[PDB]
RNA sequence: AUUCCGGUUGAUCCUGCCGGAGGCCACUGCUAUGGGGGUCCGACUAAGCCAUGCGAGUCAUGGGGCGCGCGCGCGCACCGGCGGACGGCUCAGUAACACGUCGGUAACCUACCCUCGGGAGGGGGAUAACCCCGGGAAACUGGGGCUAAUCCCCCAUAGGCCUGAGGUACUGGAAGGUCCUCAGGCCGAAAGGGGCAUGCCCGCCCGAGGAUGGGCCGGCGGCCGAUUAGGUAGUUGGUGGGGUAACGGCCCACCAAGCCGAAGAUCGGUACGGGCCAUGAGAGUGGGAGCCCGGAGAUGGACACUGAGACACGGGUCCAGGCCCUACGGGGCGCAGCAGGCGCGAAACCUCCGCAAUGCGGGCAACCGCGACGGGGGGACCCCCAGUGCCGUGGCAGCCACGGCUUUUCCGGAGUGUAAAAAGCUCCGGGAAUAAGGGCUGGGCAAGGCCGGUGGCAGCCGCCGCGGUAAUACCGGCGGCCCGAGUGGUGGCCGCUAUUAUUGGGCCUAAAGCGUCCGUAGCCGGGCCCGUAAGUCCCUGGCGAAAUCCCACGGCUCAACCGUGGGGCUUGCUGG
């Protein structure tokens, strides 16, 4: 009978969304709590050691991280347990490399290379809105982060809109609304990594969530959850996919 | 529950002492120079698996069934048991003798690199034969269609010499 | 014995060149680390020091073995990054 | 292979059981050459008992001291911080919201981590080390002097909680839940500490949210017994309160008489649950130790302290039970952690090497430690690939001889490999040299009408049946058949068995229609029209972990194994 929290992870019990050889060893790195969930994130050491290849062993990877050479959303990260997730930007300036973290169609996490001009912006989905002391408004975003806005400009922000920001400084630019011609990317579910344009939104009673109907390039229509629909543009992707 | 252990890849017979079966298998063993009945049984088992797959897939509906049909036919082609314009009923006309034809020992005897099957076996096991550039020491390897014309004596091997006495004796047959 | 490079990569974060090469030895035994390093540097214009061979590996019947080496810029970084057992195995260092 | 063969008669057809013939698991007799892979090795009997040594630490970038060196460094114990609640072992108890799946908490907590928004003011105190005396067999422990902090305490301010009255900014499916104003009160922060250098790095406190990890609730599903029929008295509910982190008869006062049950309550028996496994053409039958998820336990049984988290697996208190040291005054320990020994029993390995890989904890880091893990050693555990010679000639009908060839295996070496080894791999030298058994031989059932012996005794025998002096059936010799580094014997599950029958059995005479009738529940129910859409069918969204199953391709000489993809499995649940 357990008397307290876990500190170990068996490699067969690790998330599906990882590229990981499950039978090679017994243990896996257990992720520390932080910006994303366990089902939408991977530790840095796996990126530095397995996805890219700049290290063969964990000691080498840890030395790289402690020398201060990997940035995530423009911030130095030295903990090997730090979780990297969807829409995060990974940067290596000694090489000039810049990647965006996204999901596959199977549901696994991949690195898409991008340019230095687009490695300065990151979108955030608004998940909730609160009033906080001083009659101010707090926006609670999809990576668990928070941002403050005033009363006067409160109606410009809603709970499935998207906000594009300069990341190390966190300055807002180009609010994108949830609408009926908006361009959407899917993050979870059976239709993960499909894209298209919103066609319709349906609501249900007694706590059941809302569903969105989408049209893809070829004209095929499909459905998913509104909380799984990530707005990235009005009619054209503001970022590369 | 319980975890799964590794299981045999051959099936034994239902009755041990039936005369017709004993005669058939005696002939096969003698003629292909096999060491035991396990080998014959494992080739029989290969064939039976192919047949069961064809029986299951025949008159079935869906996308995966089509994919698996094409996979099965491609595999039999690549192994050298069916041609390309082969249909799925042609799988049910195959015999164990085809699978016995497709093994190294038999092919090395049929090309003329040895005088006999037992000699072919000894050549392979001692290391005198190469396939597609690579030494293989297992006389039941099941050569592929696009590896057959590359089977020769190993580079470093006495028989590579045009004047070896046993090689002279071997060639004298042809 | 002859050598044939097959892939070079540059690691700027660790500061080294990762070199995958083939070795050819027909009718001969598996060559020694000394000879392999000698020919490697003599060919690619490297300093013998600052260079470590991780492994030479031979396969079942091939006469073609594979090898992996690491070329460093400075011996300080070399010794701070690499573990002592390969340095002792090559001979750069005494226990 | 969707299978049959022997046995009741002087002969026949039936019913029906026994036996043969296949697979997997455990013990065992005889025998045994090699390499590789894997989730195997005191679970069945004693969750029985012991000795020795190990399994949990780390930080000079928190503080004082001492020593060894050269105001700089190296070490020793001490104060202090974090961790020690994970890892590992076992299945005794438990028929239960324990487990599985879908949901819920607007009824709750959360140190380490992330983001944003804000703070670090003013004063005090003691004590370990150290010094002087000691006590006691030890386990342990007294007095006096002295001194630090990220040790401890106080004041204030921020902040937190309760209640009453208003307003209406936010979220949501739904609010006094959050926000604003007022009022009456209770509790009540912080280390401006450290390093560098002339601003940066590591840390401290408050608030809002997330993450991680848990607590609680509900719907549906999962063994046997009637030679167990009535059970329940805080029991079922209500009002008002207490307590809890939180809802709740969880507990209390008062008011009532409800709750469960022949569709099996209660009682008893047995048992950790699942993913899975074995078997079979399938339908099905049986099991659930080893790997993953969950649950419970630490001699038996209870109770608490500290902490974010325990009523604590290497900690505490008591009773029972046992064992040990003792100067007899008193003290100490439970091997269901690793290795080792005893015993129990049909039945289960080295008192080995290492932190090089995977991970955990601590640390700015550099790094340290880890009987986890990795590596080897022993063992007829499971699986894959091979060997114990080949060619030709003469003679027989597989063998002797003659003449040649090869070296997987064998012996001996050099490199590579490896944390170090070892094995494996490349090459070199020698040399047919170094390597077959077990059961059966009357019929079922493949194989002798051959010899010697014994003599209804001795013996064989799954079943049928042989043997009584001409033995194809006993013992042995010689031959032959099956399988083959394996082959036989004993016990268990499946199949055989349509001998449990939904698919798919039977009841005149073979086992089997209640002595006859009436009827309760349940099961089965005539024809047409209208409606509904609960069952039923199609399509689409969210779930049903990974491993294990099938297929193809790719990497280990192929293969077993591993990886990348496509399907299936989870007996199903839920929104449209």
């Amino acid at each position: 009978a357990r008397k307290g929290p876990k500190r170990h992870l068996k490699r067969l019990a690790a998330p599906t969304s990882w590229y990981i050889h499950r039978k090679a060893y017994k243990w896996a790195v257990r992720p520390s709590p932080g910006p994303h969930s366990m089902k939408t994130s991977i530790p840095l050491i796996y990126i530095v050691r397995d996805y890219l290849g700049y290290a063969k062993t964990a000691r080498e990877a840890r030395k790289i991280l402690n020398e201060g050479k990997i940035l995530v959303d423009g911030r130095v990260r030295k903990d090997y347990k730090f979780p990297v997730g969807i829409m995060d930007v990974v940067s290596i300036p000694e090489t000039g490399e810049h990647y965006r973290v996204l999901p596959n169609r199977i549901g696994k996490l991949i690195l898409h290379p991008i340019s230095e001009e687009e490695a300065k912006l990151k979108p955030f989905r608004i998940n909730n809105k609160r009033m906080v002391k001083g009659a101010k408004v707090q926006l609670n975003l999809h990576d668990g982060s928070n941002h403050l806005v005033s009363l006067a400009e409160k109606d410009a922000y809603k709970t499935s809109y998207t906000v594009i920001m300069q990341v190390p400084e966190r300055q807002i630019v180009k609010v994108l609304p949830f609408e009926v011609g908006a361009y959407v990317f899917v993050t979870q579910g059976k239709n993960v990594a499909r894209k298209g344009k919103i066609v319709e939104v349906r609501q249900f009673p007694m706590g059941w969530p809302d569903v969105v109907t989408i049209e893809d390039e070829n004209g095929e229509l499909f459905d998913t959850l509104k909380e799984y629909a990530f707005v990235i543009g009005k009619d054209k992707p503001e970022i590369s996919l | 529950g319980d975890p799964k252990r590794q299981r045999k890849k051959y099936e034994t017979p239902s009755h041990p002492w039936i005369k017709e079966r004993l005669d058939r298998e005696r002939v096969l063993k003698r003629n292909y120079a096999l060491k035991n009945k396990k080998e014959l049984w494992r080739h029989e088992t290969q064939l039976k698996e192919f047949r069961r797959r064809a029986r299951r897939l025949l008159a079935a509906r869906g996308k995966q069934a089509e994919i698996e049909r094409q996979q099965l036919l491609q595999r039999l082609y690549r192994l050298g048991l069916l041609p390309a314009d082969a249909v799925l009923d042609d799988v049910l006309s195959l015999t164990v003798e085809d699978v016995l034809e497709r093994r190294l020992q038999t092919i090395v005897y049929r090309k003329g690199l040895a005088r006999t099957m037992k000699q072919a076996r000894q050549l392979i096991v001692h290391g005198h034969i190469e396939v597609n550039g690579q030494v293989i020491r297992s006389p039941g390897y099941l050569v592929l269609r696009e590896e057959e014309d590359t089977i020769t004596y190993a580079k470093g091997s006495p028989f590579a010499k045009e004047g070896h006495p046993e090689r002279m004796v071997i060639e004298q047959a042809k | 014995m002859e050598i044939k490079v097959t892939e070079i990569r540059e690691n700027k974060l660790l500061g080294r060149k990762e070199i995958y090469f083939d070795v050819l030895h027909e009718g001969e035994p598996t060559p020694s680390r000394e000879a392999v390093k000698g020919k490697l540097v003599a060919m690619l214009d490297l300093d013998p020091n600052t260079t470590v061979i991780q492994y030479i590996r031979s396969y079942f019947g091939s006469n073609v073995s594979k090898g992996y080496a690491k070329a460093y810029e400075t011996r300080e970084r070399m010794l701070y990054i690499e573990p002592e057992y390969i340095l002792v195995r090559d001979g750069l260092v005494q226990k």
